């Protein structure tokens, strides 16, 4: 259908959001969410969206790149286990964000992590969410 | 069994160059508080060390660490001679390399 009205249009409405040439964003709505890559913009490669700006739509979708699934689990996709999710940040932050540090100092990083809990209530949804934001 | 031959013990002190003996026992060989004494091991090894007077120890026995016990190829308990040596003097440079085993990942 009409893509630009359902989607482009409030998401562009009154917001003087800047865009870059080759870059994706995501829109919510419709209960899905779009994926939109940018083309190209008259300003070489960054511009400003204006309500005079002419917003170009037609053509087919783009084929996806090498880039990431941005509907993934995240840190924002969990909710009502903060404290617990600062634990394991803090338990895998050091052995993840900093992997060789630890051939270097000779300390032993935690390796097993047991989390229980009701049936349904976020486990494999929290490990997959440590495992993307972190890059693992 | 001459009174230069003792049996080494465990000590209470972790120092690297420290050997605990009583006073009894340095007595019989004209060894003094804070010499410098040289102790013969096994397979052709030798020490050197200090020495310091602890009266908990016994006479047959001479405390050392695990290191100066790696170094004479020796276990605890065993027999060890211990003599006096004073050429022990001064130097000028001495020549220390690590060993490969153990510094990685530290540069
Ligand atoms: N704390 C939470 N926040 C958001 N969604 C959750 C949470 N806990 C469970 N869910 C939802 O439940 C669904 C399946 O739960 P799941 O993690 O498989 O259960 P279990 O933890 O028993 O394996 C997931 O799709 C997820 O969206």
């Amino acid at each position: 259908g009409n893509l630009f009205d359902a989607y482009l249009k409030p998401y562009f409405l009154e917001a003087y959001r800047p865009v870059r040439k080759g870059d994706l964003f995501l829109v919510r709505g419709g209960m899905r969410s779009v994926e939109f890559k940018v083309i190209e913009t008259d300003p070489a490669e960054y511009c400003v969206v204006a309500p005079d700006t002419e917003i170009f739509c037609e053509g087919e979708p783009v084929k996806r790149e090498d880039e990431e699934r941005l509907d993934d689990v995240g840190y924002d996709d969990v909710g009502g286990v903060r404290k617990q999710m600062a634990q394991i940040r803090e338990l895998v932050e050091l052995p993840l964000r900093h992997p060789q540090l630890f051939k270097s100092i000779g300390v032993k990083p935690p390796k097993g992590i047991l989390l229980y809990g009701p049936p349904g209530s976020g486990k494999t949804l929290i490990a997959r969410a440590v495992a993307n934001e972190t890059g693992a | 069994k001459s009174p230069n031959r003792l049996v080494v013990d465990e000590a209470i002190n972790d120092d690297n160059s420290v050997v605990s003996l009583h006073p009894a026992t340095m007595e019989k060989l004209q060894l003094f508080r804070g010499d410098t004494i040289l102790i013969k091991g096994k397979k052709r090894k030798d020490t050197v060390c200090i020495a310091l007077a602890d009266e908990t120890c016994e006479e047959p026995k001479i405390r050392m660490n695990k290191v100066v016990r790696s170094n004479l190829r020796v276990r605890l308990g065993d027999v060890i001679s211990v003599h006096q040596c004073p050429d022990v003097k001064y130097g000028k440079r001495v020549h220390i390399l690590p060993v490969d085993d153990t510094v990685e990942g530290v540069t």
